[PDB]
């Protein structure tokens, strides 16, 4: 039996009945800020409320538009509690603030109007650095860059990264505007140049993205890359690739070159329903990306990857959390050609499988007996020249493959051992990592005395402990791992750390 | 592009229903009307004693619906006239 | 201040005697040799058995923020290196700096300065030189700067 | 003494401002104008009128107060522009009316008035569009 | 620098015959001084 003042909403209460907070939450979906419920039950919805104005405090650097455009409750319209509550999640997913506090205040001049107030404290966003080196052996070396997610508080994401040295020079410039249109359409792109002394390349790309739902968005765009190779050391996989394109490198002769100009199309799909931008406790994220060639390009291929992660709390306080991380990917050729070798997938390092040296997981190079030369004494890989061997030379020099899968499980725990001014920036986890990288089109029948790189079952495994700390200079991650499953040619590195901003 | 990009619903103005609009009569005081309907969100700031009640809804992937009332009062706070625009022209 | 000790490896039995600050003693195996160590700021570490070596040093305080730390290390499988490290620290309302320098011998010379300002400002530069010894270093300088916000 | 001796003492109340020690300038309490700034945004010539105006309001609590009045009116202006694009036609009318009532004298209002000229032409409220056009012409020059 | 010294003077506004402007808020009123 429901009694009291039900302002035209009697069915809704019978429906929720067949509670203590659901009647209030229900009325909160309409402009009823302060109803009363007593208990069969007698309620009083009260008066309909309107929002007189929305004001902010504590945004000393970010542009006001940055926050106002994220609200779903509009001024001069009736209040809803869900319409306001979504503002906290929307601001938190930006990653710009330490916290979002909210309130509702009564207007002294009338019982039926309120002010809605959001109060935030701005966090450090990115960093600028550079460095130098000189000397009798170092010669001249210089590197520099800057990266920020919120440039001068204006909402643009920018960065510049590059270096100059005696063997390799490069630079990359990237800019993007999450808001080109008032509805959330984003634009952006980058330019890069990378000349490594021989692998010289450069290129550019531009993309567009736009939301299609409250939690989902799409991306697509265009780009171009130039690739100029020379002085390529003979390898079986490299020559297989070259042969597939009509090239005929001379046997055991590194005096060679090849270049292409390739235009491609980019696309992707993103789902993001996370609660927080740093140490999320709920939600999941799915990032599906890929690109295909445009007919008329020198290369013909496609590449697709998928990155996922899920956070699930197992308590009431959101302190004990289970995090699953998975990545898959595959690419291939079109038109009868193989996928270019410089697009191969790699794994190993803090971004994939812990405890292995970067880009060491997977197939290794097999070298031809290169023509004997003046580098045979002590300047080369002995069996890679005629001076050391007359047959196919095995190595531990990882070259990567055409497909991979990596996964881990991390059990996230609090570390209530240090003062809050530190503890709120530190979280730790126990982890188990595994992954595999493998090839296709591997003629293991022709190479019967050599490893068969087509067998994906050779899964590499490790586990260990990691700590993440949101340092004021940029998040850092430190860890130690012990490998359990390793194969011939693998190299371990148990003490590792890197920048924690991915 | 403009045909598929998601846009959230936009609400503006006072919330009206015929059940309550039909209750207003000439001769009611400003306090009686404000009580029955709620505080106006718009008025003439330039010396005319009148209130504007605007009900506006612009849902996503939809046109705009709007209904308005105008309430004209004299210098004594007595309602003198009511206008009604049930739909946009 | 004195007494015997033993340890069982795991095979191998090692025994010895400690006698007195600076403590010295000897050990034999069932290789055998003498040892000594001391901690005072200063330290001594001496060992010689049927491999041998020594390490020692002293921390002299010049000013509250400045120090001289003569040290030496000698090994034999004595041959080794000696030197004196120096430095001084600086601080202020929102910053700290440490400057380091020293000189040892194969002249092995090094200088540098490392600074931190407020929360987001970091700098440092270090330089290595050597001359008149087993090997020379004519130019070896590295430096970094960081500014976050 | 010399200002360099005051700064030396700070390392070891104009010195508080000279050394950028704002926490102390506040602890010592139109000085809050010193808070409505930024060194990097200043260097690049960025207009800070769209940032939090609470410090300016605290400062306001001779002609320097006119600068502050404009400082506050500009903030209100930028908010109205956002809503003009978003389409919150009522929020726009009410906030601009607020600007007009509170700061009839600043330039930000004269710049704002066309926002009402447009707002009263999207809601079919022609009488107000006319009144706004008339007051715009009356004060034009 | 003392950017405030470049602030433009404030103007007064008027209404056309038949209507008035909103009543000036009492807040932020600056007196005329020498």
């Amino acid at each position: 039996e429901v009694s009291g003042n039900l302002a035209g909403h009697s069915a809704e209460i019978e429906q929720l009945t067949k509670m203590e907070d659901d009647i209030k939450k229900l009325l909160g979906r309409y402009g009823y800020a302060y109803p009363r419920v007593q208990s069969r039950v007698n309620v009083d919805a009260g008066n309909r409320f309107y929002v007189r104005k929305i004001r902010f405090e504590g945004n000393d650097t970010s542009k006001d538009a940055v926050l106002r455009r994220e609200m779903r409750q509009m001024e001069g319209a009736w209040l809803g509690s869900d319409l306001v509550d979504q503002g906290k999640e929307r601001l938190n997913r930006l990653g710009f603030f330490e916290t979002v506090d909210t309130d509702t205040q009564r207007v002294p001049g009338s019982p039926d109007q309120v002010d809605v107030v959001y109060k935030v404290k701005e966090r450090n966003t990115g960093c600028f650095n550079f460095g130098i080196g000189y000397g009798t052996e170092s010669g001249v070396s210089f590197q520099a860059g800057v990266q920020q997610d919120n440039w001068l508080g204006t909402g643009y994401a920018v960065g510049i990264n590059g270096t100059k040295n005696d063997y390799q020079t490069y630079a990359e410039l990237s800019v993007t505007n999450p808001y080109f249109t008032v509805d959330g359409v984003s634009l952006g792109g980058r330019l890069f140049y990378n000349d490594f002394q021989t692998n010289k390349s450069y290129g550019t790309d531009v993309t567009l993205g736009f939301p299609i739902n409250e939690y989902n968005s799409l991306r697509a765009g265009l780009g171009y890359v130039h690739n100029s190779l020379s002085n390529m050391q003979p390898q079986v996989a490299m020559w297989r690739y070259l042969y597939s394109m009509g090239e005929h490198p001379s046997t055991s002769d590194q005096d060679n070159s090849f270049k292409t100009d390739d235009f491609t199309f980019n696309y992707g799909w993103t789902y993001n329903k996370l609660d927080r931008g740093y140490f999320p406790t709920d939600g999941s994220r799915v990032n599906l990306t890929g690109k295909v060639t445009i007919p008329g390009s020198d290369n013909e291929y496609y590449k697709v990857t998928l990155d996922t992660a899920t956070y699930v709390p197992i308590d009431d306080d959101h302190k004990w959390v289970v995090l699953g991380r998975t990545r898959w990917g595959y690419g291939d050729g079109l038109g009868g050609k193989e996928m270019p070798f410089y697009e191969n997938f790699y794994a190993g390092g803090s971004s994939t499988v812990r405890g292995f040296q970067s880009n060491t997981i997977g197939p290794k190079a097999v070298y031809f007996p290169h023509q004997a030369s003046n580098y045979d004494p002590d300047y080369d890989y002995e069996c890679a020249t005629q001076d050391g061997a007359k047959d196919l030379c095995k190595s531990d020099d990882a070259v990567g493959g055409n497909a991979m899968a990596v996964a881990s499980l991390e059990f996230i725990t609090p570390t209530p051992f240090i003062s809050d001014k530190y503890a709120n920036s530190v979280r730790t986890s126990f982890f188990w990592d595994m992954g595999t990288v493998w090839d296709t089109n591997w003629d293991s029948s022709q190479y019967s005395g050599y490893p068969d790189y087509s067998d994906p079952s050779n899964i590499r495994m490790s586990a260990g402990i990691a700590l993440q700390w949101m340092s004021p200079l940029g998040p850092l991650v430190f860890s130690y791992a012990q490998p359990f499953k390793k194969y011939d040619g693998d190299k371990a590195e148990q003490f590792q750390f890197n920048i924690g901003k991915t | 592009l403009e045909r598929v990009v998601y846009r959230p619903d936009i609400n503006q103005g006072n919330y009206l229903t015929a059940n309550d609009v039909s209750k207003i009569r000439v001769g009611m005081t400003q306090q009686q009307v404000a009580y029955a309907l709620g505080t106006p969100l718009m008025s003439d700031p330039f010396g005319t004693n009148t209130w504007f009640y605007v009900f506006r809804q612009q849902p996503g992937h939809e046109g705009v619906t709007q209904q308005t009332l105008t309430l004209t009062f004299n210098s004594s706070g007595v309602l003198t006239n009511i206008d009604n625009k049930p739909a946009l022209s | 201040e004195a007494g015997a000790w033993a340890r069982i490896m795991s095979t191998h039995v090692q025994v010895g005697v400690d006698k007195k600050d600076l403590f010295t003693g000897f050990t034999v195996t069932h290789g055998a040799g003498l040892y000594a160590s001391a901690m005072f700021g200063a330290y001594i570490d001496l060992i010689g058995k049927y491999y041998a070596g020594a390490e020692a040093g002293y921390r002299y305080h010049v000013t509250e923020d400045a120090w001289i730390e003569p040290q030496a290390e000698l090994v034999y499988g004595l041959i080794g290196r000696t030197g004196v490290d120096v430095g001084k620290s600086f601080s202020g309302k929102d910053w700290k700096v440490t400057a380091r320098a020293g000189l040892g011998y194969q002249m092995l010379m090094s200088v540098g300065l490392n600074a931190e300002i407020r929360d987001n400002v970091r700098f440092g530069l270090e330089f290595e030189k050597s001359a008149f010894g087993k090997y020379n270093v004519d130019n070896a300088v590295n430096a970094n700067f960081r500014y976050c916000f | 003494g010399n200002w360099r001796q005051a700064i030396t003492q700070l390392e070891a109340i104009y010195a508080y401002y000279k050394n950028a020690d704002l926490p102390l300038a506040q602890a010592a309490i139109l000085t809050n104008m010193a808070l409505d700034d930024s060194a990097l945004q200043g260097f690049f010539g960025v207009d800070r009128s769209d940032r939090d105006p609470q410090h300016a309001r605290a400062a306001f609590s001779t002609k320097r107060l006119v600068f502050l009045k404009d400082r506050l009116a500009k903030y209100e202006y930028s908010v109205a522009e956002y809503y003009t694009e978003r389409g919150a036609w009522v929020a726009v009318v009410n906030r601009v009316e607020g600007m007009l009532r509170d700061y009839p004298d600043t330039q930000a209002t004269r710049d704002a008035l066309p926002l009402m000229e447009n707002a009263y032409r999207q809601m079919q409220m022609n009488a107000q569009a006319e009144k706004v056009a008339k007051i715009i012409a009356a004060n034009s020059s | 620098d003392e950017a405030y010294l470049e602030a433009a003077p404030l103007a007064e506004l008027h209404a056309p015959a038949g209507m008035i402007l909103p009543v000036t808020s009492g807040d932020y009123a600056i007196p005329v001084t020498n």
